[PDB]
Formats: structure tokens, C-alpha cells, sequence
């Protein structure tokens, strides 16, 4: 096929010479196989902290430091959690608006259920913390 | 999944007290909230107390609001109702009543809800 598509992961494509396959740089990695150079690794600096380590095979992983959440695909950056019962908006977090409710740190204020909709009575009312809890048919 | 049995019902004087027990047995990881229900011949069903297995929350109904506690017991996996000045009107079969999730919802394995045999309550004096 090609010379250099047996070519491992944590190695590159090498022509100065008698190295087909020579590996990595430091702070680079490859997990494929033939790549014609090796791929920095993720920084994970400031807001982020580093979870996984980097390697010559793959790269580092980026947590999120506490305090805030992981988004997008691959921690591609962090928001700032709220607390139950708030959502973050523009300015940061404020209270759910009366009648809705967010039970985790991260995300939106949610409607309560309505139970009638559904056909159920009401069992328990809700919180700006917690949902309505519906309770058996009426009548 | 869930059985539920009541106990302690009977009959009393107005203004004494009685404390309902529901027992719950089986899968009670399942069950969220719980409740109370009362129903005297002629009229309708009626939410007496409900309460949030988790947090502790309780609604009362107002016409026991004072008199009525509504509290839980995860050691011995049981809800109790304490009913304290009793009146004729309180008179009806209390039925112990669980659910299994928010909203409408319901936990995949389960019932949406579970409901006890009921215990008799009476109030009139001599
Ligand atoms: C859960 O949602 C419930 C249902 O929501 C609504 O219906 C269902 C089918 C869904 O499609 C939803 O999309 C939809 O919004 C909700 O209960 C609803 O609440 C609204 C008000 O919030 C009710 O409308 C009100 O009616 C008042 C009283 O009028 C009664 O008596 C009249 C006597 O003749 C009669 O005309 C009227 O008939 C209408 O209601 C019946 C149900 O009984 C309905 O099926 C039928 O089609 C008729 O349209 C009714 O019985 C009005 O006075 C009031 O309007 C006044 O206030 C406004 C303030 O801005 C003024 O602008 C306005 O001009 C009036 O002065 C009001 O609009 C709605 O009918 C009701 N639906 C049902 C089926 O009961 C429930 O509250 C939600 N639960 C939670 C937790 O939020
Ligand atoms: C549990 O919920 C109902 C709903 O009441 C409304 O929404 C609540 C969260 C709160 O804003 C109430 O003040 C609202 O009225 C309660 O039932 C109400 O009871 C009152 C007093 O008798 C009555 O006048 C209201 O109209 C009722 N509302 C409706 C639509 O039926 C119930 O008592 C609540 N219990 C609690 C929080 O302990
Ligand atoms: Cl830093
Ligand atoms: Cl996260
Ligand atoms: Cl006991």
C-alpha cells in the first residue's frame, strides 16, 4: 500500500533518513496510524484542569474546575453552575420565576407538570428546587 | 412491587387523638411521595396530607392544617399520620396511597402508583 500506514500510534512519518515510524515529540501525540506529523496536546489552563494526562497515543482529556461544568463536545468549554432552584442567566444565576422549577446546578428553569393535563390530581405542589408530583385520577 | 398496610385505625371521642401507620414492603426504593386519602360514604375522596419521601415536604389540606402531622420513618420504612382533635367530620376510611416518580411519571420496572386496604376512623362520643 503506503510505507507509512503500518506506521503505529505515538509515531509520525519520518523521511531525514532510516526512522519510517519515529515517535513523537513531547507534549504531541498520534493515535492513528501513518499521520504525517503528531498533533499537540490540549492545554488544559485556567477555568479548565487537566483530568487525563496527555499521551503519545492519545491526548489529554479536560475536566472543568468545581465550580463550573464540562459543555459542549470534549469539554469544549465551561459554564458556571447555579444551585438548585435558579438557572444562570445573562447577568448570572437568579431564582427560578414563580412557577417553574431546576432541580440540578447546571441547565434552565423547567415548567412544573400540570397534573390535570395529564389527567391526574395533584399529590404534592412543587418548588423553584422540585417538580409537581402528580397523584391518582380523580372522582 | 409495593404492598402497603394500614394500621391504628379505630374509634374515639372528638378531640382525642389517633396516630395512622402505613407500612411499606417490597420495592420502597421505588416510591417518592406518599399520602393520606380519606373517603366518608356520600361524599368524594379527599387529600388529607402528602409528603416528599426524599426532602421531607409536606402538604396538608386546610380543613386539618393545626391538627394533622404528616411525617416519615425510612428506618422502619413507614409514613405516619398523627391526628389530633379529632371531629365527627374527620369520620371516613383513610386509605394510605404512594407514587413512583415526578410528575406524572413513573419508575420503569414499577406501578405509576400503590394503594393500602384503608382503616375505619370514627368520631362520635357515647
Ligand atoms: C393546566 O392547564 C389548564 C388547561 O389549560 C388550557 O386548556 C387545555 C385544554 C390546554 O389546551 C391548554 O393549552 C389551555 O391553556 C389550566 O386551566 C385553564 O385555565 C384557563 C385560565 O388560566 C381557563 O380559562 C379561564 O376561564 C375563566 C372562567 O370562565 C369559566 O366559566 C365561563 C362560564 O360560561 C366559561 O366561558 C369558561 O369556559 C371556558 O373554559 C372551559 C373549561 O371549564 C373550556 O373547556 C372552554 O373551552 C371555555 O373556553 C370557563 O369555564 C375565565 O373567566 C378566564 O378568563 C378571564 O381572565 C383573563 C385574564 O387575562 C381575561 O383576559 C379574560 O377575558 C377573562 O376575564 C380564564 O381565561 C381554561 O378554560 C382552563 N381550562 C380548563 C379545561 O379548565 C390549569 O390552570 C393549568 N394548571 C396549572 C398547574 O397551571
Ligand atoms: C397545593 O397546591 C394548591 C394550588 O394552589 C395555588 O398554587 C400554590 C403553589 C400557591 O400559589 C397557592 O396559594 C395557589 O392557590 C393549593 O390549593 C389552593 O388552596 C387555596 C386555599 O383553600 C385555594 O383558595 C386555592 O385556589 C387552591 N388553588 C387551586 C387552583 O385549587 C394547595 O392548598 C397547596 N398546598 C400547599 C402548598 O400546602
Ligand atoms: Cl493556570
Ligand atoms: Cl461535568
Ligand atoms: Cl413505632
Amino acid at each position: 500500500q503506503d510505507p507509512c500506514s503500518n506506521c503505529p500510534a505515538g509515531t509520525f512519518c519520518d523521511n531525514n533518513r532510516n526512522q519510517i515510524c519515529s515517535p513523537c515529540p513531547p507534549n504531541s501525540f498520534s493515535s492513528a496510524g501513518g499521520q504525517r506529523t503528531c498533533d499537540i496536546c490540549r492545554q488544559c489552563k485556567g477555568v479548565f484542569r487537566t483530568r487525563k494526562e496527555c499521551s503519545s497515543t492519545s491526548n489529554a482529556e479536560c475536566d472543568c474546575t468545581p465550580g463550573f461544568h464540562c459543555l459542549g463536545a470534549g469539554c469544549s468549554m465551561c459554564e458556571q453552575d447555579c444551585k438548585q432552584g435558579q438557572e444562570l442567566t445573562k447577568k448570572g444565576c437568579k431564582d427560578c420565576c414563580f412557577g417553574t422549577f431546576n432541580d440540578q446546578k447546571r441547565g434552565i428553569c423547567r415548567p412544573w407538570t400540570n397534573c390535570s393535563l395529564d389527567g391526574k390530581s395533584v399529590l404534592v405542589n412543587g418548588t423553584k428546587e422540585r417538580d409537581v408530583v402528580c397523584g391518582p385520577s380523580p372522582l | 412491587q409495593v404492598q402497603l398496610v394500614e394500621s391504628g385505625g379505630g374509634v374515639v371521642q372528638p378531640g382525642r387523638s389517633l396516630r395512622l401507620s402505613c407500612a411499606a414492603s417490597g420495592s420502597t426504593f421505588s416510591i417518592v411521595a406518599m399520602g393520606w386519602y380519606r373517603q366518608a360514604p356520600g361524599k368524594q375522596r379527599e387529600l388529607v396530607a402528602s409528603i416528599i419521601t426524599g426532602d421531607g415536604d409536606t402538604n396538608y389540606a386546610d380543613s386539618v392544617k393545626g391538627r394533622f402531622t404528616i411525617s416519615r420513618d425510612n428506618s422502619k420504612n413507614t409514613m405516619y399520620l398523627q391526628m389530633n382533635s379529632l371531629k365527627p367530620e374527620d369520620t371516613a376510611v383513610y386509605y394510605c396511597y404512594a407514587r413512583t416518580g415526578y410528575g406524572s411519571s413513573w419508575l420503569m420496572g414499577h406501578e405509576y402508583d400503590y394503594w393500602g386496604q384503608g382503616t375505619q376512623v370514627t368520631v362520635s362520643s357515647l
